[PDB]
């Protein structure tokens, strides 16, 4: 047997309900690739 | 499914008088990229749709301004200014902002 | 007609997609980059550290050769222990998140390289210009 | 100017296959920035959009209502748009559009309608 | 003498002039664009309005071809649909201020018609360059 | 070996130099110049300072024909009322502070010269392209 | 003045195991343009000595990767992965951030 | 290929002045972006820095255990990099090192090492 019992503590498993579809990321532009043209003088 | 419904369903116009077509989405139409991606197609039986209206508030290349495009999201409305003979047939709204494209149920002008 | 909603992407729209697909359109997220009595304050910190770390990517850009060019090229030669990859495979064959991760270290190498391959090439312009 | 010729048979069996093929003339297929679709219509019940495609990305979409069957190709060995519409029913009595659509102005203002093949499904000969 | 308050006019100066007059002088409502415990606060939220609502016009600007030339010209023709009117009065004849209604419709196709006449112009400068 | 650090020096390195080896390294005083419940409001007012006083500077750069060139060459000649000096010293007889002392009268005549030698050669440089 | 520690003082390593020798400055030796200032060399009794790993974590234009640069501030490892019988001869670690340049103790591999 | 000779007394009186010569063959002393430097090192005690000199500003540098004494010089009449010091002793028994050292990959990636002198204070002949 596995007798499960209901328990609450924490307040944030709560809002672990809720906010686990979503993640914050960080949008880091100016990236960097070797291509073949060279700024012309 | 996004629904586009068309009032009224069948309209017997005076060539003279201001006649309007409704039709609205299911959201509102506006993009991003500054174009509202509603359109208005004018189809013959027995011919092939053609475009009459694209980003409305503004005719295209080759119509006259019998036919205007206003409203705002959710609610589109084609008016037709003056009619002519050549004004008859049924038109069609449909969407062009996302995937799938969806067309009106269809809005038959006659004569009198 | 003309003008349909398929191609015309949205925010962060090819960002699974190659680099020849995705350097289509830079523009998309270039311009939702800046705009989009103590909760006043959270908006007063989130708001000027988005104006400062965008004017850092704008000073960065501006002290190479990119003033606001968005793309353009430069001098320095890439040397093949940074990537060490084929040319014609990494603009349809990888994508960009797979390409930041297999860059990440020789980053701060390549930024000083070219600082000074734009003051190198900014001074002899006007030794260029000085003579005549 | 780019006409587009629709082909098909006008007398399709229940439970099988139905074969469309869109003549490109005037023109190529493969010209760049432009959409490549089919559009079905039912007689005075509103047009339906069945799928269609973008050249410059080999990008073949379809309508959520219809991805299970519809398989859409190009033929570039007789410059054609091909439809292939597997276990045809009662609602697909439609008359097909081909249509090629430019993405931008530069390619183009007004996009092209073909003449349209009604296909109506049944056993009668 | 030489130097004179009648011609060196102020901020808004020109308001009422014609186009042709005030293209002369746009330095003059540049430069004082940026710089000229809870009333601090009033302080603030006044001081990053004005830079950020500063760098949403330098932004709009830049990725179109103009970083900070102030006067440019681009490569999308005149469509009279927007104005209709003739190019013989819209720069003696009228004021900025009726230029503004008369165009506020039309406004954010232009500015969508400019970013994707400079992109297609930025890349089309790479293949060029790629080439040779 | 190759990569030394004595003549690669840091924030104000030559801040005693002469002129002539001043401007080799123009860029370290650059790049530190934006990034490096009351005492967060010691922290805002100190942030939105940094980045007003930077865009002040970057604007009345900007108005000129200078966009972020760095070193760049202009149009008005040197009236010899302002310095009065010799060219072949003041490049590596003094130094930069020793020559701030010897201007600072003559500044807002140089900078209100610089904008009209700026407009005047743009809206020449929109004529030349005008009749063409 | 800055001290450079050299570990171990003398190793006897066999051909094709993954040898290491560490050097351990008084500060962290990163520089605000990018570079870590830190180097190895190679030196053969009797012999000048070549520089071998200069950027550490980046090789040099005619090293293979039996050289490794690695680590962090103050703390400096050398690593050698394949022994080669010309592999013996005393490593140096030395700085160039700072003036004056000091240089390692010496750290002499030799052959079993 | 520059290729750096040296010259000088192998054996150095005690309480004189030692002077050491460097040959430059190949190329001139006076070539921009390299920086000259004398390196000493006692046989298996390890390196140490003399003292170096950047061409473009003219800038000699010592090691400041031993600033006292050094003087460094340029003979460009002979093409030749020069070392004075007086008062040597014991301790300065090492092998001279002269090394051009490249400040930038413009200038050169790898720099030159000298066969290297090395000198013993005695006064046995
Ligand atoms: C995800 O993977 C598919 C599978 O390869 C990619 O599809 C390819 O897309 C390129 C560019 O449009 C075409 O040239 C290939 O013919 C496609 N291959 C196949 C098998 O379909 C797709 O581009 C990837 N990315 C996205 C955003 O879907
Ligand atoms: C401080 O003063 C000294 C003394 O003049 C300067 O040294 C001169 O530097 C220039 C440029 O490097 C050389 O061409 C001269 O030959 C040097 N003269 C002497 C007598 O050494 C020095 O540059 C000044 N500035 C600093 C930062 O030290
Ligand atoms: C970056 O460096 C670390 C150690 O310095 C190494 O483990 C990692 O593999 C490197 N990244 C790549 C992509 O090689
Ligand atoms: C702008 O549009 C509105 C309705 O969309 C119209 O009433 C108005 O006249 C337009 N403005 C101009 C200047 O034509
Ligand atoms: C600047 O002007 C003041 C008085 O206007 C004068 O005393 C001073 O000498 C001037 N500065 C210089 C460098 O001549």
């Amino acid at each position: 047997t596995e007798t499960f019992r209901p328990g609450g503590g924490d307040m944030r498993d709560n809002w672990r309900s809720e906010l686990y579809k979503y993640k914050v990321v960080k949008i880091e532009p100016l990236g960097v690739a070797p291509t073949r043209c060279k700024r012309r003088v | 499914d996004i629904v586009m419904t068309q009032t009224p369903l069948s309209l017997s116009v005076t060539p003279g008088e201001p006649a309007s077509i409704s039709c609205r989405s299911s959201q509102s139409l506006l993009h991003s990229n500054g174009h509202t991606y509603v359109h208005w197609y004018l189809q013959k039986a027995g011919q092939s749709p053609q475009l009459l209206i694209y980003e409305v508030s503004n005719r295209a290349s080759g119509v006259p301004d019998r036919f205007s495009g206003s409203g705002s999201g959710t609610d589109f409305t084609l008016k037709i200014s003056r009619v002519e003979a050549e004004d008859v047939g049924v038109y069609y709204c449909e969407q062009t902002l996302q995937i799938p494209f969806t067309f009106g149920g269809g809005t038959k002008v006659e004569i009198k | 007609a003309v003008g349909i909603g398929a191609v015309f992407l949205g925010f962060l729209g090819a960002a699974g997609s190659t680099m020849g697909a995705a350097s289509m359109t830079l523009t998309v997220q270039a311009r939702n980059l800046l705009s989009g009595t103590v909760w006043g304050i959270k908006q007063l910190q989130a708001r000027v550290l988005a104006v400062e770390r965008y004017l850092r990517d704008q000073q960065l850009l501006g002290i190479w050769g990119c003033s606001g060019k968005l793309i353009c090229c430069t001098n320095v030669p890439w040397n093949s222990s940074w990537s060490n990859r084929n040319l014609s495979e990494i603009w349809d064959n990888m994508t960009w998140l797979q390409w930041d991760k297999e860059i990440s270290n020789y980053t701060q190498i390549i930024y000083g390289l070219l600082e000074e391959s734009q003051n190198q090439q900014e001074k002899n312009e006007q030794d260029l210009l000085a003579l005549d | 100017q780019v006409q587009l010729q629709e082909s098909g048979p006008g007398v399709v069996k229940p439970s099988e296959t139905l074969s469309l093929t869109c003549g490109v003339s005037g023109g190529t297929i493969s010209s760049s920035h432009f959409y490549w679709s089919w559009i079905r219509q039912p007689p005075g019940k509103g047009l339906e959009w069945i799928g269609g495609l973008y050249i410059n990305d080999e990008r073949i979409n379809y309508n959520p209502s219809l991805e299970s069957r519809v398989t859409i190709s190009k033929d570039t060995s007789q410059n054609q748009f091909a439809l292939k519409l597997t276990s045809v029913t009662a609602a697909d009595t439609a008359v097909y559009y081909c249509v090629r659509e430019p993405v931008i102005a530069a390619a183009g203002t007004v996009d092209v309608w073909g003449r349209g093949v009604l296909v109506t499904v049944s056993s009668a000969s």
